[PDB]
């Protein structure tokens, strides 16, 4: 069923959405800083 | 526009982004920046601590006694050859400093540089746009990535390896020649010929320019340091075409008349240069490669008074393998007794 | 019986672009703007079309004829 | 292939990849084709606009 | 002036028709943004099978998985 | 007027002279598939399919006939290893028939909207001048183009109306043209099951078709519009350049690395079937399939079929090529003739001795015999002045098992040399280099050279689409900038 | 020798060689 | 054969290198 | 039916065919070396 | 402003030529020295 | 403000550089110094490249089982 | 002081002279 | 087959075709 | 030095290039059955 | 081989003649 090598790919995607999503609200933080 | 739509949350992040700034953000550069810091910060890193010892069998950094010259982020092995060396996939399974030990910071490192590669090359454009220029130094800017793509992704997506790819050190991009001397005999291949006389070609349209320019100028000034005399907003030329035109005329035979053809055929001359060298190494990454002359292998075959330089050259590609190779590839195990090797005498 | 979230039978007004120049002899093709803001005129089914009948895709008229067909 | 075969001698009995001067002509020109691309690049692409589209640049 | 008028041109005539209407605001963006953020993540479900970066149970990826 | 490189642009304005010459192309690039054909069947030999085989005769656009299930041609003969009882119209010759009346028939139509460019069907209503609603005109692609690719998956992969696709064996002894059923877990993904083929163009067929009615339906956003530059017949050309060089890397690379798609016995092996002894983990394993029952060593290598024994062999490596050595495989070391049987090197003493086979990188590999463990006895040296280990002071014989040579022994010191230099290549054969005349130097596959054409041509097609993908964006100002942009400085 | 060396080298030749002749001949004539 | 197949492509550059300088277009001011 | 009002010239002057010339011959010096092997 | 600038770059650019003749010294010495 | 010549010519900057630089500096040297940059990043001290078992250099030969192994060649 | 200007020395200043620290420390390792 | 065969037809057809072409396009270009 | 004024112009209008192009292709039918004998 | 060669001429001279009928220079009276 679910592998070492699957569990460890889907730790990738949700590191993805965190790096990508802080970004995100990163610019929103500093652009609604004006 | 000229409608009044309203501004949503994107529209408000843009005008921070493209704000203009002592450096450029803009939208590029949320792929250019950590991109291209974590590139080079990852070769520094690995060129100073990080060991090959277990990858090739041989020191690599500062902290083995390596110096500037022979330090190098060396490729994987070829026990893997052709998977992404994630830090958390299988190869590697979470561990960092288990990591680095499989060669896996080179990866991080070509990897990173490639992303960086394409938002620098957007950065380029996000520039011209908003100065509203044309986009030709953006266009120029991809016969460094087709160089970058082909020797540093392709050939080791052909070969049978990433262990075959360069490393980035210096004295390592210094076997990867060699390499390709012996083992490809890729100064014979046309397509690296026409590479040399692109790059050969544009240096030499940078010390004529460069020179023409400045030995035809105009008398602006009365003090000697002839750079005073230039304000940069007046409306005519510094330098006299005419007159240069008539210089190379007499000299040369043939000269430019146009100084807007010119500073494009110094656009033309490197770009198709290393565009025409990408292709000789796609040729390579096959094993395609210009190795022989069918018709002077078979005369120097049945001949012993027959050779040419040519094959003096076969020789010598002869002995870069034969000897090298006990090394240069230690996967493939092998040992050669001193007498199967090819020598002269004494 | 006022089922209809995602406003799919709202009356959904339009804005028209012009379209822009190709113009190879001229000194610049410049961009297409915007010229009026038009509003959504659903159910007119004139029959010299024969392949498009409606004049608007998202019109209530036209969904209920496709709810009873279906 | 007279070149190549001059370049292979001398590399062997000089080893001319590992002297400085050689790095510098390296760079001479990978810097010389570098400042050709970038110089040549910018002033194609802040030229004036005179001519028509289907007519060329160069005019 | 007019063009020239066919059989078969009257009939596609509604389907290049409408030239330019575009619809105001952002539209159905958002949710194309999910679609691409879908298929990029399927990409890298059949690339890291087929770089063996990621391992299956039932997937073996050689010339014998071929022969069932 | 223009240069000579603008000459086309003539086309962008006006809709119907560019329908005119997509005809035109169209002619050519089925003109040329008939042309290529018919040229190649006519210098096709059907008769040595298991060691003169298909791929190694040096051939392009045939294995792309045979894959989709074209086996027999009206010459009466098959691949397989029978004839023909009914060739049927779909055959070599037909389909090489069926393209050049197609090519003969867009070449007229494309006459026919170069002369009648003028239609109302192109001037737009409301303006009175040439437009496209490009949003629109994709979603009538998009809706055919998966129609077309649910279509394929149905019935001409699954065989309730096609054929099927041609499925192999694993190791290329067998295979042939039958139906195949869809897999729908996540063997549908492992690229050497042929199920999920058919799995997939039943799965995007499906969704193009639901993206197809989408995309007739939803106008794009005004926000979309300005930011993709919709307005433009060019975006979607600087675009369309973007997806298919996409494509062209899947498809070279599938090639190379060998998949479903790209059957063993119909473009020859891959470099990475040698290297990683995927043969030899099969003939040493046949082997001790049949020594575990018990027999002689000339027993079971006489049941080694010659097929298996002709894959392994590195004059049969793409990788083992040339840039300029032109045309067949066979034109290179002749067409093959038999098998020769497997050379078995003994020692003096009896010591079974093991060659070190050529790595596909050095032209040429020198010999050596190392032992059952791995350690150097014999080799043909250099220097022969210094010499220790060399053949004539150890004494290894050879031995064959099968073939041609069957049981045989030499201690020739002329002929043990002129053997283990062949032992490099793998197996040993014969040829003969008089009928083509043979050079004696190894030539690559066509999955060698389709691997590069098609990353040469797509890693051009990168720079047609940043050159196309900045003119989009930057038309205002092609023709040069404008008087006054001196508001930018800071 | 290639039989096929030097025709398609003449073919290399001469067609890029008369497709600019025909372009510089009718310009020269305006 | 082919040593004056090589020896036409010479000589035929240095043509062109002959019309290039004596027979150019002769560039004219303003 | 009517005139296309599309239809533009090309022309190439003489110091472009020169280029042209000149870049035939120079690669064709190249690579007939490798055609002929 | 406070300091000069001519001393500034003077005290970094000695210290700067200083921290090059260390690496010089460590070539022949310690690690990588061939001895 | 900050036109950067103000900048290396204020008092205010050389409180601030001449206190984190030293102790960014000394930090870098015990980094090295005490051993901790031989195992956060896994070179061998000098007194280590050799082992008892193996005697040459180190070589992987398998792909998914390396991590086992590298720690075997290791000597650890 | 958070300066996207600032960020960028001092992104590339702060490792630099951790770095040095380690190369001159390297310099005096014995065999 | 003639080695000379194909291709003095080949420079027979293609000089003589790309003369009368060279005279056609500088005609039509009035 | 002078301008010369004997400066003529050739044509080749469209019906005598099809009597060329009929002319060359036809006799090229013709002997290329002779020269490969 | 030839036999290709010999198809190419035939085809290239109903080539013209479907040119010469139909894309000939049409005869305009007076
Ligand atoms: C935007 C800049 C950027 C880019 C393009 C990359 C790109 C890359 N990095 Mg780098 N990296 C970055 C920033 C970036 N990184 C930063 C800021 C850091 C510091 C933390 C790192 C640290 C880092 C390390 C340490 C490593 C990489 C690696 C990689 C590679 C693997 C990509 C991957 O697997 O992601 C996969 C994820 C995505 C592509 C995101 C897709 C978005 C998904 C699909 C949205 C859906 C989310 C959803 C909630 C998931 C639901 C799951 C649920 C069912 C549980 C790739 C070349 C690896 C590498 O170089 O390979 C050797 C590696 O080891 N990166
Ligand atoms: C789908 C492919 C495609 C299409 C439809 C176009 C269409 C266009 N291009 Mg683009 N382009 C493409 C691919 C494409 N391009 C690629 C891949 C590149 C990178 C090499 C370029 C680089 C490019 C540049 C740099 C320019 C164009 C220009 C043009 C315009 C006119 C072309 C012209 O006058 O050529 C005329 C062509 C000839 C007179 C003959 C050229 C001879 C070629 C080089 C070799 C012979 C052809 C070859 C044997 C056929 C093999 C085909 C191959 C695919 C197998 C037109 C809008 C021009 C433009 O936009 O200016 C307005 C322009 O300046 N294109
Ligand atoms: C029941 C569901 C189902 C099933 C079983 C399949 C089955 C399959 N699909 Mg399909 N698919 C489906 C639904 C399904 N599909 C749907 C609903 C969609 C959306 C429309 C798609 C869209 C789709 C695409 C777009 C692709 C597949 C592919 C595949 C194949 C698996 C991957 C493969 O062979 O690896 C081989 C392919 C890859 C590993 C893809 C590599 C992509 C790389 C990243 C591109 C590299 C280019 C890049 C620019 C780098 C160049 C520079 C570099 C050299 C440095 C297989 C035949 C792939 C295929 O064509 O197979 C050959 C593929 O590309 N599928
Ligand atoms: C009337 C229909 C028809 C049929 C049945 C065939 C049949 C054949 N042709 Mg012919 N051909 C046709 C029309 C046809 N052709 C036309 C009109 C042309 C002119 C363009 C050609 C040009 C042509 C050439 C040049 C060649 C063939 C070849 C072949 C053979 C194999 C085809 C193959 O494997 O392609 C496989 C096809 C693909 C891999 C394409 C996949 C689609 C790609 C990925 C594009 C996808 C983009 C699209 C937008 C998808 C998005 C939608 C999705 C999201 C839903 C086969 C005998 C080949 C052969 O063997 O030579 C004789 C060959 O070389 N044909
Ligand atoms: C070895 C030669 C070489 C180098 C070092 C080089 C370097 C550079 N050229 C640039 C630009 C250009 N160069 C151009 C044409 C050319 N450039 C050429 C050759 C070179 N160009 C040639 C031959 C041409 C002719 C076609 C153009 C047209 C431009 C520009 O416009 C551009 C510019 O604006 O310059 C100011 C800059 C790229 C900025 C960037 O992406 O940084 C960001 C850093 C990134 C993205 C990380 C890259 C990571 C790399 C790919 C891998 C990591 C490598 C390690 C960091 C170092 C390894 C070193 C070992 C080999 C010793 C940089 C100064
Ligand atoms: C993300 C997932 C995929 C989403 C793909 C969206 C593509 C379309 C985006 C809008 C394009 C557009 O309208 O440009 C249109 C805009 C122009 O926008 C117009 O500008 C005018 C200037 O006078 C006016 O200010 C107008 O008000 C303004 O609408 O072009 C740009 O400014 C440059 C856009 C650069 C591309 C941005 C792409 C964003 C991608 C990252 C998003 C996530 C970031 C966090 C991570
Ligand atoms: C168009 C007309 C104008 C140009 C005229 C032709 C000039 C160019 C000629 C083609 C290039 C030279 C090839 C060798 C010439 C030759 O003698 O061929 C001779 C060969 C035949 O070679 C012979 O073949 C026989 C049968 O196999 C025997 O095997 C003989 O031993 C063998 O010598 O013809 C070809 O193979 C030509 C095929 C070329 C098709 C492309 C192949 C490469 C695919 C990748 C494409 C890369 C694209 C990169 C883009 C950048
Ligand atoms: C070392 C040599 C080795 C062998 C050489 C072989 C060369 C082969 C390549 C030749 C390249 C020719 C390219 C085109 C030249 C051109 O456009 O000139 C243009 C000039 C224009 O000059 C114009 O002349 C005009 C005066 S007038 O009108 O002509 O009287 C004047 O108004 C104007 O300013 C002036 O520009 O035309 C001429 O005046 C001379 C005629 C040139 C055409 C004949 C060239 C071919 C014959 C060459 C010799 C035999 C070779 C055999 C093969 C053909
Ligand atoms: C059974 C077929 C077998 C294969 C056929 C192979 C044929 C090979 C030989 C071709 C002979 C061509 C001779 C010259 C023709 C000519 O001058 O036409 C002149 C006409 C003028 O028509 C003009 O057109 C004008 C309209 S417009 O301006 O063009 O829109 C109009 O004003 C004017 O009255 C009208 O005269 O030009 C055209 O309009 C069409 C373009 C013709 C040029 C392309 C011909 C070559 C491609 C042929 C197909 C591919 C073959 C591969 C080899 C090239
Ligand atoms: C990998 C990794 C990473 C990264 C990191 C980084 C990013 C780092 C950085 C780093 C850096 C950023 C570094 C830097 C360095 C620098 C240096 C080390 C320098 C040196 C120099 C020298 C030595 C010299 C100098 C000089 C010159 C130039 C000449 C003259 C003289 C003088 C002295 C002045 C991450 C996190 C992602 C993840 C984890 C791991
Ligand atoms: C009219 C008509 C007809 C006929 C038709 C025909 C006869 C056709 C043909 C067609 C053809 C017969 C075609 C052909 C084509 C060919 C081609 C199209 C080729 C191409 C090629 C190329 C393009 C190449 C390129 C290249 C080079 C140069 C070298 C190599 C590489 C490359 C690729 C680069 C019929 C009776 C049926 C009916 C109707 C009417
Ligand atoms: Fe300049």
């Amino acid at each position: 069923a679910v592998t070492p090598s699957l569990k460890n790919f889907l730790g990738s995607l949700i590191a993805g959405a965190t790096v990508l999503g802080g970004i995100a609200l990163a610019i929103t933080a500093v652009s609604k800083f004006d | 526009g000229t409608y009044q739509e309203k501004r949503t949350w994107f529209d408000d992040a843009d005008d921070w982004l493209r704000q203009d700034r002592f450096v450029f953000v803009g939208w590029s550069g949320l792929l250019l920046f950590p991109c291209a810091y974590f590139a080079l910060g990852g070769w520094l890193t690995g060129t100073t601590f990080v060991t090959s010892w277990y990858t090739h069998g041989l020191a690599t950094s500062y902290l083995e006694g390596c110096n500037f010259l022979t330090a190098a982020v060396s490729t994987p092995a070829n026990s893997m050859a052709h998977s992404l060396l994630f830090v958390w996939g299988p190869e590697a399974q979470g561990d960092f400093t288990r990591w680095c030990q499989l060669g896996g910071l080179w990866a991080f490192v070509a990897l990173h540089g490639a992303f960086g590669l394409i938002g620098f090359m957007l950065r380029q454009f996000e520039i011209a746009r908003s100065v509203n220029l044309r986009p030709y130094n953006a266009i120029a800017f991809s016969a460094p990535i087709a160089v970058f793509v082909s020797v540093f992704l392709i050939y080791p997506l052909g070969q049978s390896g990433w262990f075959f790819a360069p490393s980035f050190g210096v004295a390592a991009i210094f076997r990867f020649i060699l390499f390709f001397q012996g083992f490809h005999n890729w100064t014979l291949n046309p397509f690296h010929m026409m590479g040399v006389a692109g790059v050969l070609g544009a240096a030499l349209l940078c010390a004529i320019h460069g020179a023409t320019v400045e030995n035809t100028l105009f008398e602006d000034g009365d003090g000697a340091n002839t750079f005073r005399a230039f304000n940069p907003t007046q409306a005519e030329e510094t330098y006299s075409m005419v007159t240069a035109n008539r210089f190379w005329s007499q000299i040369f035979g043939v000269a430019f008349s146009n100084k807007r053809w010119l500073h494009f055929f110094m656009l033309l001359v490197p770009v198709t240069g290393l565009w025409m060298s990408a292709i000789g190494v796609v040729g390579l990454a096959l094993n395609l490669r210009a190795y022989d002359f069918v018709s002077q292998e078979i005369r120097a075959a049945e001949d012993p008074e027959f050779e040419t330089f040519y094959t003096k050259n076969i020789l010598l590609n002869e002995g870069i393998r034969a000897w090298m190779a006990a090394q240069d590839q230690p996967h493939e195990r092998l040992v050669f007794p001193e007498e199967v090797l090819p020598r002269g005498n004494a | 019986r006022g089922f209809d979230p995602l406003g799919l039978s709202k009356p959904s007004e339009f804005v028209v672009i012009g379209v822009d120049e190709n113009d190879q002899n001229a000194a610049k093709n410049n961009k297409g703007s915007v010229e009026a803001i038009v509003q959504a005129t659903p159910d007119e089914v004139s029959s010299e079309n024969r392949l498009a009948p409606y004049s608007e895709v998202f019109g209530l008229a036209r969904f209920r004829e496709c709810e009873l067909i279906h | 292939s007279g070149t190549f075969n001059f370049m292979i001698v001398f590399q062997a009995e000089h080893n001319i990849l590992m002297h400085p001067f050689h790095m510098l002509g390296v760079a001479g020109v990978f810097g010389g084709s570098l400042f050709s691309a970038m110089h040549g690049s910018l002033v194609t692409s802040s030229l004036i606009r005179e001519t028509t589209e289907n007519e060329s640049a160069n005019e | 002036e007019p063009g020239l008028v066919t059989p078969l041109g009257t009939l596609l005539r509604p389907l290049n028709s409408e030239a330019g209407k575009v619809l105001p605001g952002w539209g159905t963006t958002v949710l194309m943004a999910v679609f691409i953020l879908l298929f990029a993540a399927f990409l890298l479900i059949i690339l890291e099978i087929y770089n063996s970066s990621l391992i299956l149970d039932d997937v073996s990826m050689s010339w014998e998985t071929l022969a069932k | 007027g223009l240069p000579w490189y603008r000459v086309h642009t003539v086309v962008i304005n006006d809709p119907g002279r560019l329908i005119s010459v997509h005809l035109m192309h169209t002619a050519l690039v089925s003109g040329w598939a008939g042309s290529m054909a018919l040229f190649e069947i006519s210098v096709f030999d059907p008769s040595d399919p298991v060691l003169n085989p298909m791929w190694r005769q040096g051939m392009f656009v045939l294995p792309f006939m045979t894959r989709l299930g074209i086996t027999q041609s009206w010459g009466g003969w098959t691949i397989s290893g029978e004839t023909a009882t009914n060739p049927g119209i779909w055959s070599y010759e037909g389909v090489a028939a069926a393209h050049i009346i197609l090519s003969g028939a867009l070449f007229l139509a494309s006459v026919w909207h170069w002369t009648y460019w003028d239609l109302e069907l192109f001037r737009d209503p409301r303006t009175g001048k040439t437009a496209l609603d490009l949003p629109k005109i994709f979603g009538i692609h998009l809706f055919l183009s998966g129609l077309l690719c649910f279509g394929f998956g149905a019935f001409h992969v699954t065989g309730v109306f096609g054929p099927g696709i041609w499925v192999s064996d694993p190791y290329g002894l067998t295979g042939r043209v039958q139906p195949v059923a869809p897999s729908w877990g996540a063997d549908g993904f492992d690229p050497y099951n042929p199920g999920g083929i058919a799995s997939h163009h039943i799965a995007a067929g499906i969704l193009g078709v639901l993206a197809g009615l989408f995309h007739l339906c939803v106008r794009p956003s005004i926000r979309l519009y300005f930011g993709l530059s919709m307005g433009s017949i060019e975006t979607v050309l600087s675009s369309s350049i973007a997806a298919v060089f996409w494509a062209a890397f899947v498809v070279a690379g599938t090639m190379w690395y060998g998949s479903a798609a790209t059957p063993i016995e119909l473009f020859g092996p891959t470099r990475y079937q040698w290297d990683q002894g995927f043969f030899q983990q099969e003939i040493q394993k046949r082997v001790q399939a049949s020594l575990a029952e018990g027999a002689s060593l000339s027993d079971a290598w006489s049941r080694i079929p010659e097929k298996l024994a002709f894959y392994d062999y590195i004059g049969n490596n793409p990788a083992k090529g040339g840039l300029f050595r032109t045309g067949a495989m066979n034109s290179g070391d002749g067409i093959a003739v038999g098998w020769l049987g497997h050379a078995s090197f003994k020692d003096q003493e009896g010591r079974e001795l093991f060659v070190r086979r050529m790595p596909t990188f050095f032209e040429t590999f020198p010999v050596l015999l190392l032992d059952k463990d791995g350690i150097v006895r014999a080799d043909v040296p250099f220097r022969k002045a210094e010499s220790k280990y060399s053949i004539e002071q150890v004494g290894v014989s050879v031995t064959f098992y099968g073939g041609e040579l069957d049981g045989l022994t030499f201690t020739d010191p002329a002929t043990v040399k002129k053997y283990a230099r062949k032992a490099q290549l793998g197996e040993i054969f014969e040829f003969d280099r008089s009928t083509l005349q043979s050079d004696g130097v190894f030539r690559s596959s066509p999955r060698g050279w389709f691997t590069f054409g098609h990353v040469c041509f797509a890693l051009l097609f990168f720079f047609g689409h940043i050159w196309h993908g900045a003119r989009t964006i930057f038309r205002d100002v092609f023709a040069g900038i404008d008087d006054d942009i001196n508001d930018q400085v800071e | 020798v290639n039989i096929y060396g030097l025709t398609a080298t003449a073919l290399f030749i001469i067609i890029p060689t008369s497709f600019l002749l025909i372009l510089y001949v009718k310009t020269a004539s305006t | 054969m082919e040593a004056l197949v090589y020896t036409f492509l010479l000589v035929g550059t240095l043509g062109i290198i002959f019309f290039s300088i004596f027979f150019r277009d002769p560039p004219r001011m303003i | 039916a009517r005139p296309n009002p599309n239809k533009q010239v090309v022309e190439l002057n003489r110091t472009s065919l020169y280029w042209g010339l000149l870049l035939i011959f120079v690669l064709a010096v190249l690579f007939s070396s490798y055609i002929f092997n | 402003g406070r300091i000069p600038l001519w001393l500034v770059g003077t005290v970094v650019g000695t210290l700067a030529i200083g921290l090059l003749a260390v690496f010089f010294y460590g070539s022949y010495v310690g690690l990588g020295s061939s001895l | 403000e900050r036109p950067f010549s103000d900048i290396l010519t204020s008092i205010r900057y050389w409180v601030i550089h001449s206190i984190t630089v030293p102790a960014l500096f000394i930090a870098g040297w015990l980094f090295v110094s005490t051993g901790l940059a031989y195992d956060v990043f896994g070179t061998p001290r000098p007194n280590e490249y050799f082992t008892e078992d193996r005697q040459e250099a180190p070589l992987i030969t398998d792909r998914f089982n390396a991590l086992e192994q590298v720690k075997k060649l290791s000597g650890n | 002081i958070f300066t996207v200007r600032w960020l960028a020395i001092h992104g590339i200043a702060v490792p630099t002279i951790f770095f040095l620290g380690a190369i001159t420390a390297m310099q005096f390792i014995q065999r």
